């Protein structure tokens, strides 16, 4: 794989080309991007892909140019979605939360990318998407139902003052606050590790290979059992997230609940 | 200062200034990093008098600071995204879950908001990202609906505190436009950051997107208003912000006296205390969550429709388990002693 391919097709449903491209191994890692258009999550998605330092832009694995789109890219069993930056106002936000849901529930770990952390908006769009829920108890193999997804904030494009350990601290204390009730997402309770905030050559790098190894860490398997759900198997979970009534009646009272 | 503790002594502390002529500015932003709300306002009275970030006994409240010199009331608000009101409603009580943590915040910052536009001759909104805040816009959207339902009830209290019939400025408003309200604000903007292409392309901006929510060109369903010709967007540096605000201020004559804006802040009160509105009114997040979960438990009791009443009676636990977030303790408790009802009978 070259560079990243488009997951969905139109009307949202999971690209046909998509199952060809997964391998067949239990040993696999699910890392999604969210965030606003500036932050510039597409470029930094890449570099913990493959990306080195000063490599030419033509050369990046997540290049950003249909309603709703995610980018999917994998290397060595590390399953990369680089979804379309978040936003009538009322579709807009519908949609927003549609693709933050799915992403949610078939990613080991999120990262939630920005320019403005603490966002309470953002946190906001995180604990209702928590709520669009899919019923999959048939599905085979059984699913971890108590599990929780990792959301690690990125604070990108900061200044100075964004660095200084006493407002890190002060920002991760809202973070962790923010999803202590959760049942579903969870943050680091670690200091540092929940908020990252990067500025903007080989000392940067440093850094994303060093987040690129915490990524592997916190993460909970989508199964009962170790190493049941294979790589195409989690496609087969995908399409039926995108599938289940439940989770499409519980989006459109959301719809309703924001118009009325 | 808390504008409700400010009423009560402001009557005596400018005992000898109650016909001065005086006009009330509103003030919209967020707290950061050694860098406050009013941080520029405090700088055009050159005199730091609100905080760099608001204390907890400070959130969710109007600050109001008179400067006798200038002769303007300005109120800050401190909102929902103060550090110390998300410390404070996340660690009342854990028992609880964050949507109606944050929800009664929510709805004080939207009283607070109704407050200051119908009371302020401008109102400037401070931003620092470059982009225009929508998340506000969408508060001022609920503002404005919930000043058209509650204007009738103001209007009254207007009556009875004996201002209606004094005049906020030279602008004449029929009894449509001012019901409820003393003055339709003039709305300004500053951006914190070839410069006089930026500031056009923002202004179209900021009227478009207020044109979008029906905030502006909507009559008396209006919430705001624009200049016709002075600048309504300022780009600080990183004075030109004096002219901006000067420019503004000074093209409209004082008329409201002292005197009567205590007695205003006085009458406006019901509005922050909330006298007037219908009891147990929830936000849309929280009917969402609650009817989400009132058709999760309606389609649970479907599921368990002899002896393996333990068979059908769990199905059910693992749905719920598996779809409601919040109050699932007491859903799941709930919910059983509904299929137990059901399994006797």
């Amino acid at each position: 794989m070259k560079e990243s391919v488009r997951f969905l097709t139109d009307f949202g449903e999971i690209s046909d080309a998509i199952s060809d491209l997964l391998t067949s191994s239990p040993n696999f890692n699910v890392i999604s991007a969210i965030g606003p258009q500036g932050a510039g999550k597409s470029t930094l998605l890449s570099m913990l892909a493959g990306n080195n330092s000063r490599q030419m832009y033509r050369e990046y694995v997540f290049r950003p140019v249909q309603t709703i789109q995610i980018d999917i890219y994998i290397v060595n069993h590390q399953i990369f979605l680089d979804c379309q930056p978040m936003y009538d106002d009322s579709t807009a936000m519908s949609d927003t939360l549609r693709l933050t849901a799915f992403l949610l529930y078939v990613s080991h770990t999120v990262l939630v990318v920005s320019e403005t952390h603490y966002d309470k908006v953002i946190i906001d769009t995180l604990r209702v998407a928590e709520q669009i829920r899919p019923y999959l108890a048939i599905f085979r193999p059984k699913l971890a139902i108590d599990r929780k997804t990792n959301l690690v904030f990125i604070k990108t494009k900061a200044s100075s003052i964004d660095l200084a350990p006493t407002v890190i601290r002060e920002r991760e204390e809202l973070l962790r606050l923010s999803f202590q009730d959760s049942r579903w997402l969870k943050v680091s309770q670690e200091p540092f590790k929940t908020l990252i905030v990067l500025e903007e050559l080989n000392e940067f790098d440093e850094q994303i290979a060093e987040l690129r190894e915490e990524l592997q860490k916190n993460r909970e398997d989508f199964t009962v059992e170790t190493a049941a759900m294979d790589e195409k198997k989690w496609l087969d979970m995908c399409r039926e997230v995108i599938r289940d009534k439940t989770l499409h009646k519980t989006l459109k009272e959301y719809q309703r609940a924001m118009t009325d | 200062m808390d504008i409700a503790k400010w009423v009560e002594h402001a009557r005596t502390c400018y005992s000898t200034q109650l016909d001065t002529k005086i006009k009330v500015i509103g003030v919209i932003g967020k707290d950061y990093p050694d860098h406050g709300k009013g941080d520029n306002i405090n700088c055009y009275l050159r005199e730091n008098v609100f905080p760099v970030a608001a204390t907890e006994d400070e959130t969710c409240t109007i600050r109001g600071h008179f400067s006798e010199d200038d002769q303007i009331l300005f109120l800050v608000m401190n909102g929902v995204d103060d550090v110390a009101n998300i410390r404070k409603c996340l660690k009342s009580n854990p028992k609880s879950n964050y949507f109606d943590a944050m929800a009664e915040s929510e709805c004080q910052q939207i009283r607070m908001l109704h407050f200051l536009f119908i009371s302020c001759h401008f109102i400037i909104i401070f931003e620092q990202t470059s982009r225009i805040d929508l998340e506000l816009m969408r508060f001022l959207k609920k503002v404005n609906s919930a000043r058209i339902q509650l204007r009738k009830k103001i209007n009254q209290r207007l009556v009875a505190s004996d201002l209606r019939d004094v005049s906020f400025n030279n602008r004449i408003l029929s009894s449509a436009e001012s019901e409820g309200r003393m003055v339709v604000p003039r709305l300004l903007i500053a951006f914190q950051r070839l410069y006089e292409k930026l500031e056009k392309n923002l202004d179209n901006q900021f009227s478009d997107i207020l044109k979008l929510y029906d905030l502006i060109d909507c009559g008396a369903s209006s919430l705001c208003q624009l200049n016709e010709t002075i600048p309504v967007v300022h780009l600080l540096n990183p004075n030109s912000f004096v002219k901006f605000l000067e420019d503004n201020f000074r093209s409209e004559k004082n008329e409201i006296s002292l005197e009567n804006v205590i007695e205003l802040m006085n009458c406006l009160q019901c509005v922050l205390d909330g006298d007037l509105e219908e009891k147990h009114e929830k936000t849309a997040i929280q009917t969402f969550i609650k009817r989400i979960q009132n058709d999760h438990m309606e389609e649970a009791r479907r599921l368990y429709t002899k002896e393996e009443h333990l068979m059908r009676f769990n199905e059910a636990t693992h749905y719920i388990d598996s779809v409601v977030g919040v109050n699932s303790r007491e859903a799941l408790s709930q919910l059983q002693a509904q299929c137990n009802e059901m399994w006797q009978s």
